[PDB]
């Protein structure tokens, strides 16, 4: 029993408008450098589709995530320590840039400098950002399948259509599409960390953010394969890997991540989750993969339980963090309401970025239809997105937790309409799914009204604890190059000293 | 000739060694971000699996090499012969890719061309010495080279004397090989220092405390 | 030493966890500073985007290293009520990418000029010391003029200087104004709401010098003529927050998540409140993903669905089981109880004009404007002239209100709806039916061109001794819908399954939507509205409004909402969202933008007629007015080319003109003095005699075409310009891709109001000047490109229809390189013009034509019919049967001093708009203190307008929306007309004064204003028409109520007196070119739709690498799988789309969500990125508008008739475009035409 905290995220897919604003803001801030111009820490994909990189969900091809051996032990699908080391000279599963897309730019300047007397109107053609050569044609992009862009038989190759008779969805009337925005899951049992030979990747103790140490990373590029979500991108220029860093510079003072605060749909929720690190391996190694979801909920801890409080304090969790955990929207949606679900819990990484499945227009039927248990509003059975699809995406194939979430959402709707339109109390739909009026009114507060202070409840990472914030506050930022940053030993070959440190020791004790 | 002899085998080996060691330490302490393998696999996968493995498995087998002395020569001529052939094939393939694969050539640095070219040359020379050591199956050639090497690493003056009357080809091989050490800290070769041994016994999950 | 740390190997190994599965390390983490210092910045500056998206989102501009590096949304908007979600963060993907422009490879840094033009300019100046005479030597030489016009869009741009371009612009303006007339100089800039002062910069300059200011709302086809028709209001809608007060919403032809991104959450969140949502789109659009039900009617047939739904509603909630709420509502707020006179036809009657008080004996006791007051029957059988009719607006006071009172005795009355049960007899009235016409691409339902219905009527004794039959609009409406009422009408429905005029079964054939779906939703919608008292709403957009028959689609939806009493209630109504048209502080911005502070009036022009005429698209017209006529109209009383109707509209004072007259309007006064009469009379006499003619009659004589065009905040030649190839050929004089032949070549009928010539005049524009920050397509075809500041480098203001907040644009840093704000660019042009004009123009006198204005007393022009003075049907009375003839004095040498100072007219005359006026002296005094005043010069003592801030402050201080003080005087003025007090609407905010610097600190909510019809309150959200319904303020329509019946002669004769289904018109643009230039691959005809894209806002951001990387990397076209497979097209193949108007090239996006029969090239991807050469024109591939062409509609030219009277962007012809059809095919040769030898060839 060791309590640790992390700011988790929940994305309400039902409210996602597929706008990509989250992707653009992340790109401008973190990945506009040559070498990672093709990398999209945050990217949104339209489903059905294979995604970015192409078919990333196909773990048989890419070898990402963990597997549970016969003996019950966990091992990266890539292979054990030695097997992995044996692939170091040439990672045989490594995705090529073409699996992402060849980054390109256009010769805009030709519009400006075209010579006098051109035979035709000038134009700006494409050019590779990798070779600088002229590109005859752009054949791919990071969001190439946007809004069902491509023949159905191509998009339906979607790993999530497994075990589903998809023929019926090729019919115009049964058409359907949803959006899947995604970043790094900042897992509790990250495969990346376990597949990096140099130990360059680590999970921060105080807030659970998983980072790739840019100093220590050696560019063995095995981690990229290890991540079953393909969220680690090789910086082709620096020779090192980079990944979503959960905007820690901001989270550290209590701010939302850029993609969270910039979400136009107001679908992202940030809230603390307390977990028992000592239960991680036990939970990620449960025999049946359909139990990983529940096994993980069991690893999370109740923030109002004084037993957990005292254990947290004893284990170093700051008071303000405990406080935040007790009013965490992520906890209300994952633990209480059961609306949020993990993404591919079967990879056994214990993902910390969860999702609320989306509703959808009712399916095609013989006639206008009949009033169901929810009146003019839809019953969960009438939704057009095949529920089995959502299950392959969020619950290892188990449709039960997905139906419960979808039903409760619809239930909430039924109750609120009774109230605001008929001016009457009607808890029939709520009772049917097991929610009380109070839970429903609260769900409505966080999901519908969604005040800024309720969507983001990020506590401080407290950079002052176990460190020396004073001399840092006085000297951080003066990057003259003292060459003493990064090590604990004060000795350095250039005979220098740290700018943000006090070297004249007090003689008065 | 005698002057060049003392320079290349009495002095130079210490210049290259001083530059190799202090250069590695200085680049490690002040160039962490520049310390990487510089993989280029993602930009072009074709043939990298075969090429890279041939080269690495080849060159590494040679170094594991670098029971009387003449037995060792035999083993080194056939074992080192094969590894050197695998290595030379891999190297040549890696160089052809670096120079002519648009994506690799466009994003390469000069040092990558230089260091890989010198290694292919160094491997070709190595193979060319085989027929020369074949005229001294008693291991007499190998003995001289070993004598020199041991004198150099124990800081014993006169090292070049051990090389008295050895096939000229062995001279070049030694010069080029020391030159590689000299250019080591300023090329991608620094990845060699980082061979991930500790990984075989490391706990899977890593967590860094507040620091 | 990082090396020495490696020795503390195990000393950094703390506790393990998870039974040896994990290890806690105590090692250095300083490296983390790496990303920390990237996030860090110098400051954040507040700014927004000056682009037409309706977003109006305030952003945080980050400056790091003294440069703009990125941006993130501001979340500090004043919060909405506790029971409503707030607006933060807003924003969208396009907006998030703006930062890219600032230093990108496509940024315009210096003023540019076409090389050929510069060479002749500098050589001319060496021979002509005076720049005016220098331009003259160039422009009057056919070969010189041609050498640079033919160079347009053909490279050769060279770096110039502000001094050089400013002189040439001014010299050219002076020469043009002097030798042809001020109205030969013009400028195009749209949506002032997105950047108020930026728009005003050029409009103010042009207005001072007399140049024409081209419109945009109608030109873009965002103006729904149906609105002016029904409410006498350009456009007024509820805010997005109000969607959250609705319990039933239909998103019809509105792609909310994609085209209203920042407001979408209100739509997704309201669903959790119990609200049901329905999406109506032909394709499975993004908006469907958010709804409960998806209806997919055949594109263009929507009016049919609306009609059938209205049918069910009337049948179930008005007849079978009358709704108390609905009945009372239509009784008091519509023209249903109004009486319509029946005209005698052969064997049957036809609905004529509405009965007026003047028609009766005692004129119903109406002495003032009796012929402009509608008549109805009270429930006691007595006839009455109810309050509110537009007749009570002018010439009297206190009666222009919606109080259900007798217009004569001021007593309370109760209008009756149906005559059924008190008629003197039953008369058969014929209604027009077009549901049987149409192309082969849409289903039709054969009935009769004229449907006879049994209507209850009453015989009345008219004031002229004659007699006539009348019936109510209500009765007429139920008949038109096909509702059986007991008179046993064979053309009425016996059931919803009966295929009759507008039944669910009928619409099922026309639209393809299951009749039971139409019934269920019509029933639910109406039921919800009855239960909540109108809280049902319909979000509608360009999906329906860009069709040629937009009025039918709209009146279909409007009737549904009215029949259910939703208009005017928070949570319900007509939610029209297209462009960012709502510039809230209106009356504060107009005087600035059109120099109304110095001179009145300006020269406004409706752009569709303007371009239709000058880019000569009429010369290729395929649609005849005759084939649009009502089958019951006198075919011979409506002869001529569609353009002939425009010319008649112009000379009758209905629509504006540009150029106005065929003679320089600055010389008329000088001729009137010689003749011995004042200028006005001399003009009327000359017009009658024909010595002076309207320019519209001879657009090609060499003196009636615009010669100088300024373009800013517009990409006209790559986005809005329908008939792209026509513009390139006639306005620019460059190569073009037009494929068809003109009227002359086909030997068709030449217009009867306009001269004809086999060889049309080309290259009419002498100088095209474009202002922009990126080299757009328009810039590429310009003569001079002026580098303008991006939205992060200048100050201005922004407002939108979506929310009630007014916030600013701010300079994060000074404009990069040599860029300048639009305000400063025009300020400098004005300054140079002022000196260059000396000796050429002084204190001139200008005769200006001004069409009869809506909201002005003159709106009461022609009451019962149409009289053309040129036909001798009436005298030429300017301001009534012709346009006003105004005298405007211009002080050309003082243009600059006037531009940079607030004129004396605000003080001498006052300010106002929308039919009301007020004193604004105190505001001017305040402005003198805020902007400082002129030390000397012509404007001595007047407030200054030196900076963009001064200008912004002028707008804020003058408008009632931003100055509570002005707000009360404005409501006080309106109270005179209605007789009801409205000051209570702004009294509790009378001290409020929004300052520019305050909004930089935090966006501010505006004050309720009479300029609009909703309230800015803290208990009720802003809902359009709320004031009419709750304050009893009339709708500026003939009847005062929401008009279902349009009785204007033209509306009746064109079959639109009542709404009716009209099938997409045939542009006949395909069958003439299909197959004429085979490339070997199959060709097929498809409907060419252009909804707005996801990877740009029009063409803006289209060249932005972020948008191009997130999209398909350049111009693309969506095609259904079936259509693509039929044509041999694979996903991403190069394809060519073309028709008579031109050709474009792009790559295909094959998809299942696109229904067979239609193709979609999302709006504005323009002509500068990734386009190969056309296999059809041998030229660079064209753009989406290379295949469209303007085709005006007669019903949109109606003027001098109450609600149908002119207004800048209030009425006028529209640029519809969705009826277009095109030929599609896979390309063969992919030649880039650039000498790169990098061409390709697509197989099979
Ligand atoms: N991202 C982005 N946002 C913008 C703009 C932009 O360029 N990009 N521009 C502004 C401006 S200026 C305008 S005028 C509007 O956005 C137009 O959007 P709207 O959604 O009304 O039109 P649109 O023409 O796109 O039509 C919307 C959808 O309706 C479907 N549709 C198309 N034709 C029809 C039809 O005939 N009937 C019906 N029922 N639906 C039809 C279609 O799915 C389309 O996307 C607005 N914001
Ligand atoms: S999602 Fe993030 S933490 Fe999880 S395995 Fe991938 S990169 Fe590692
Ligand atoms: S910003 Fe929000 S609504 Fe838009 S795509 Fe990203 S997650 Fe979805
Ligand atoms: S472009 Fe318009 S909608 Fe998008 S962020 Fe900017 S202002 Fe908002
Ligand atoms: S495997 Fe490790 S060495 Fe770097 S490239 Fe991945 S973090
Ligand atoms: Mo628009």
């Amino acid at each position: 029993m060791k309590i640790r905290s992390q700011v988790g995220m929940v994305l309400n897919l039902d409210k996602c408008i597929g706008c990509h604003t989250c992707s653009v803001t992340c790109k401008n801030v973190w990945t506009s450098r040559e070498g990672v111009e093709y990398a999209w820490f945050n990217n949104v994909e339209t489903k059905p589709g294979q995604g970015f990189p192409t078919d990333w969900e196909n773990q048989e091809k890419y070898k990402g995530g963990w597997i549970r051996k016969i003996n019950g032990k966990l091992q990266p699908r890539m292979g054990n320590r030695a097997m992995l080391l044996g692939k170091i000279f040439a990672n045989p599963h490594l995705p090529g840039i073409d699996d992402y897309y060849e980054p390109f730019d256009f010769d805009y300047q030709n519009l400006h400098t075209a010579p006098e007397g051109s035979k035709s109107q000038p134009i700006a053609r494409p050019r590779s950002l990798i070779t600088g050569e002229r590109m005859a044609k752009i054949e791919k992009g990071p969001n190439w399948e946007d809004d069902l862009g491509g023949e159905f038989d191509k998009l339906a190759k979607d790993k999530n259509f497994d075990n589903i008779q998809k023929a019926m969805y090729s019919q115009f009337e049964n058409t359907f599409m949803m959006y899947l925005p995604r970043l790094c899951e900042h897992c509790l049992n990250p495969a990346c960390v376990a597949t990096c030979p140099s130990g360059a990747i680590y999970k921060r103790e105080e807030d659970g953010i998983v980072l790739i140490d840019q100093d220590k990373c050696r560019g063995w590029r095995m981690c990229i394969t290890g991540c079953p979500y393909k969220k680690i991108y090789f910086n082709w220029k620096s020779g090192k890997s980079e990944k979503c860093i959960f905007c820690y510079p901001r989270i550290e003072a209590g701010q939302p991540t850029v993609c969270s605060e910039t979400c136009v749909g107001r679908i992202r929720y940030l809230g603390v989750l307390l977990y028992d690190a000592d239960a991680i391996e036990r939970a990620a190694s449960t025999e049946n993969e359909k139990d990983l979801y529940q096994r993980q909920l069991d690893v999370f801890l109740d923030p109002n339980d004084p037993k957990v409080i005292e254990q947290a304090i004893k284990d170093g969790i700051p008071l303000s963090v405990i406080e935040a955990a007790q009013q965490s929207p992520v906890y209300k949606m994952a633990m209480e309401w059961k609306l949020a679900l993990p993404l591919h819990p079967e990879y056994r990484t214990l993902p910390m970025v969860w999702y609320v499945p989306p509703l959808s227009p009712i399916q095609s039927a013989a006639d206008a239809g009949e009033l169901g248990s929810n009146g003019i509003l839809p019953d969960v059975e009438s939704l057009r997105i095949p529920v089995q699809y959502l299950a392959n995406l969020l619950t290892a194939g188990d449709t039960k937790p997905v139906l419960r979430a979808l039903k409760r959402m619809l239930a909430m709707r039924h109750y609120k309409r009774a109230e605001t339109v008929d001016g009457k109390v009607d808890t029939r739909a709520l009772e049917e799914v097991g929610l009380t009026e109070a839970q429903a009114q609260e769900m409505y507060r966080y999901l519908a009204i969604a005040n800024y202070e309720d969507r983001f409840v990020v506590p401080s990472s407290h950079r002052e604890l176990a460190r020396e914030a004073f001399p840092e506050k006085n000297g951080c930022g003066f990057t003259f190059g003292d060459g003493c940053h990064g090590s604990d030993t004060k000795f350095n070959l250039f005979n220098s000293r740290r700018i943000d440190a006090i070297d004249v020791t007090s003689k008065t004790e | 000739m005698q002057f060049l002899n003392m320079f290349f085998f009495d002095i130079y080996p210490y210049i290259a060694g001083a530059v190799f060691l202090i250069g590695s330490w200085l680049r490690y302490d002040y160039g962490q971000y520049t310390w990487r393998a510089a993989s280029s696999q993602m930009l072009d996968r074709k043939g990298m699996n075969l090429a890279s493995n041939l080269f690495h498995i080849g060159i590494l087998g040679i170094f594991v090499g670098y029971l009387p002395i003449e037995v060792k020569q035999k083993m080194a001529m056939f074992a080192g012969g094969a590894s050197g052939v695998l290595c030379l094939i891999g190297g040549v393939l890696l160089l052809k890719r670096r120079l002519f694969s648009p994506r690799v050539r466009a994003t390469t640095t000069g040092a990558d061309i230089l260091i890989l070219s010198l290694l292919v040359i160094q491997c070709a020379l190595g193979l060319l010495t085989i027929p020369f050591s074949a005229q001294h199956m008693d291991g007499s050639e190998m003995m001289k080279l070993v004598g020199w090497a041991q004198s150099v690493v124990t800081f014993h003056g006169g090292a070049s004397q051990h090389l008295d009357g050895v096939a000229f080809i062995f001279r070049l091989h030694l010069v080029l090989g020391m030159t590689l050490f000299l250019l080591f800290p300023f090329s991608r070769l620094i990845h060699i220092w980082s061979v991930p041994v500790e990984y075989l016994t490391r706990k899977y999950q890593l967590v860094r405390a507040r620091h | 030493s990082k090396f020495l740390d490696r020795f503390r190997y195990f000393k950094q190994k703390g506790e393990t966890f998870a039974d040896g599965h994990g290890q806690l390390l105590n090692t250095n983490r300083d490296w983390e500073d790496g990303y920390r210092q990237r996030w860090q910045h110098d400051k954040i500056v507040r700014s927004t985007h000056g682009v037409n998206c309706t977003g109006s989102c305030s952003w945080k501009i980050y400056v790091k290293n003294g440069l703009v590096t990125w941006e993130t949304q501001q979340t500090d908007y004043p919060r909405t009520r506790p029971d409503l979600p707030n607006h933060e963060p807003r924003g969208c993907p396009r907006g998030a990418s703006y930062s890219w422009y600032l230093y990108s490879a496509n940024r315009l840094k210096y003023p540019m000029m076409r090389k050929r033009l510069m060479k002749m300019w500098r050589e001319a100046k060496a021979l002509h010391s005076d720049p005016v005479e220098a331009w003259a030597s160039i422009i009057e030489d056919a070969d010189k003029a041609k050498s640079f016009k033919q160079a347009r869009g053909r490279g050769g741009f060279v770096r110039s200087s502000w001094q050089e371009v400013n002189e040439l612009i001014a010299a050219s303006n002076v020469y043009t104004i002097k030798n042809y007339g001020p109205d030969r100089v013009a400028g195009f800039s749209p949506i002032p709401a997105m950047s108020m002062v930026s728009y005003a910069s050029g409009a103010r300059y042009l207005s001072l010098i007399g140049g024409t200011c081209l419109s945009f709302y109608d030109w873009y086809c965002d103006l729904p003529p149906a609105s002016p028709q029904t409410w006498g209001e350009q456009t007024d809608v509820p805010e997005s927050a109000d969607w959250y007060n609705s319990s039933y919403i239909i998103a019809w032809g509105s792609n909310v998540p994609q085209t209203r991104t920042p407001d979408a959450h209100f739509f997704t969140e309201v669903r959790y409140k119990g609200t049901k949502t329905v999406a109506v789109t032909p394709d499975y659009a993004e908006i469907a993903k958010l709804c409960d039900l998806w209806l997919a009617p055949k594109q263009g047939t929507d009016a049919a669905m609306a009609l059938a739904m209205g049918h069910v509603m009337l049948r179930e909630f008005h007849l079978d089981n009358p709704s108390q709420y609905f009945t009372d509502y239509v009784r008091r707020y519509t023209d249903m109880p109004m009486l319509v006179m029946l005209e005698e036809r052969d064997g049957y009657y036809a609905a004529g004009r509405m009965l007026r008080a003047a028609d009766l004996v005692d004129a119903l006791g109406q002495e003032n404007n009796p012929e402009w007051k509608t008549v109805a029957f009270n429930t006691n059988g007595e006839m009455v002239a109810p309050n509110g009719s537009i007749g009570f607006r002018w010439g009297e006071k206190g009666k222009w209100n919606l109080e259900q009172r007798d217009g004569k005795t001021g007593e309370e009355t109760e209008l009756q709806l149906s005559l059924l049960g008190s008629q003197d007899e039953i008369a058969e009235v014929g209604f027009p039916y077009f549901g049987g016409d149409g192309t082969e691409h849409f289903n039709k339902v054969e009935l009769e061109n004229v449907l006879l219905h049994k209507l209850p009527v009453k015989r009345l004794q008219l004031a002229d001794g004659s007699t006539a039959l009348v019936t109510t609009v209500y009765d007429l409406t139920l008949a038109n819908y096909g509702l059986e009422r007991g008179l046993n009408d064979v053309n009425c429905a016996t059931s919803y399954d009966d295929v009759k005029a507008y039944t669910p079964a009928w619409a099922e054939q026309i639209t393809g939507v299951s009749r039971s779906q139409i019934i269920r939703i019509a029933r639910e919608f109406a039921d919800n509205a009855d239960k909540t008292h109108g809280r049902s709403m319909i979000i509608v957009g360009a999906g329906l409004n860009h069709w040629y028959h937009l009025d039918m689609n709209y009146r279909g939806l409007i009737n549904m909402l009215i029949f259910c009493g939703c208009v005017g209630q928070s949570g319900g109504g007509w939610a029209h969202y297209v462009g960012q048209e709502k510039l809230r502080p209106q009356t504060g911005w107009q005087p600035l933008a059109f120099a109304l502070d110095w001179q009145r009036p300006a020269r406004h022009m409706n752009s569709t007629s303007y371009f239709y005429n000058h880019s000569s698209q009429w010369r290729y017209e395929t649609v005849t007015a005759e084939e649009l006529l009502s089958p019951m109209a006198d075919k011979s009383r409506y002869t001529g080319h569609l353009i002939d109707f425009n010319v008649r509209a112009e000379r009758m004072g209905w629509l504006p003109s540009a150029p106005q007259l065929g003679t320089n309007p600055l010389t008329i006064a000088g001729e009137a003095e010689k003749a011995g009469m004042n200028p006005v009379d001399y003009t009327v006499k000359s017009l009658k005699e024909g010595s002076i003619r309207f320019a519209a009659e001879q657009p090609e004589n060499g003196k009636n075409h615009p010669r100088n065009l300024f373009i800013w905040r517009s990409n006209l030649l790559g986005s809005s310009g329908k008939g792209h190839e026509f513009m390139l050929k006639y306005l620019l004089g460059t190569e073009h891709g037009i494929q068809g032949k003109d009227l002359g070549q086909q030997g068709g009928v030449k217009p009867e109001e306009v001269d004809w010539q086999d060889n049309g005049l080309e290259g009419k524009l002498d100088l095209v000047v474009t202002l922009d920050f990126r080299l757009s397509s328009t810039c590429l075809y310009s003569d001079i490109i002026l580098p303008t500041a991006t939205w992060y480098e200048k100050d201005d203001m922004n407002t939108s229809d979506m929310h009630p907040f007014i916030h600013p644009l701010s300079a994060a840093v000074d404009p990069a390189w040599e860029a300048k704000s639009d305000w400063e660019i025009y300020k400098a042009i004005a300054k140079k013009f002022s000196e260059v004009c000396v000796g050429h123009l002084g204190k001139e006198t200008d005769i200006v034509t001004l069409p009869i204005q809506h909201d002005s007393a003159a709106e009461l022009a022609q009451p019962l019919d149409v009289k053309d003075w040129k036909k001798g049907e009436c005298d030429l009375i300017p301001g009534k049967t012709a346009p006003h003839i105004m005298v405007v004095e211009r002080d050309y040498p003082a243009t600059y001093e006037r531009f940079t100072s607030i004129g004396p007219l605000m003080e001498k005359i006052g300010n106002g708009g929308k039919g009301i006026a007020w004193n604004t002296q105190s505001e001017m005094d305040l402005l003198r203190k805020l902007n400082y005043t002129k030390a000397e010069g012509p404007a001595k003592g007047q407030p200054m307008l030196n900076t963009a801030i001064d200008a912004a402050e002028m707008i804020l201080t003058l408008a009632p929306e931003t100055n509570g003080q002005v707000a009360v005087k404005a409501w006080a003025a309106l109270s005179e007309f209605t007789g009801r007090d409205h000051t209570h609407l702004a009294l509790n905010k009378e001290d409020e004064k929004i300052r520019f610097r305050d909004i930089q600190a935090q966006p501010r909510k505006i004050i309720s204003s009479p300029t609009w019809s909703g309230l800015e309150d803290e208990h009720v959200s802003y809902n359009a028409g709320y004031t009419n319904v709750h304050e009893l303020i009339p709708w500026r329509t003939l009847s005062g109520r929401q008009q279902l019946y349009q009785d204007h002669q033209w509306m009746r004769d064109f079959g639109e007196s009542l709404l009716v289904y009209r099938p997409p018109i045939d542009t006949r643009s395909v069958k003439e070119v299909i197959g004429q230039k085979s490339n070997g691959n199959q060709e097929k005809a498809l409907n060419f739709l252009t909804p707005h894209q996801k990877w740009g806002i029009h063409s803006t951001y289209s060249d932005n690498l972020l948008m191009l990387t997130l999209g398909r990397g350049g111009p693309v076209v969506w095609l259904s799988e079936a259509d693509a497979k039929d044509l041999g097209i694979a996903d991403n193949d190069w394809i060519e789309v073309f028709n008579s108007n031109g050709a474009l090239t792009a790559r295909a996006v094959v998809s299942q969500r696109v229904p067979a029969g239609m193709t979609m090239m999302y709006h504005a991807q323009e002509r500068i990125v990734n386009l190969p050469g056309s296999e059809i024109t041998q030229q660079r591939g064209g753009i989406h508008n290379s295949v469209t062409r303007i085709t005006p509609k007669p019903t949109h030219m109606i003027g001098g008739y109450a609600h149908l009277a002119y207004g800048f962007n209030y009425y006028g012809t529209v640029g519809s475009n969705r009826d277009e059809f095109v030929v599609v095919r896979k390309m063969k040769n992919i030649d880039w035409l650039d000498g790169e030898g990098n061409d390709q060839v697509q197989e099979s």
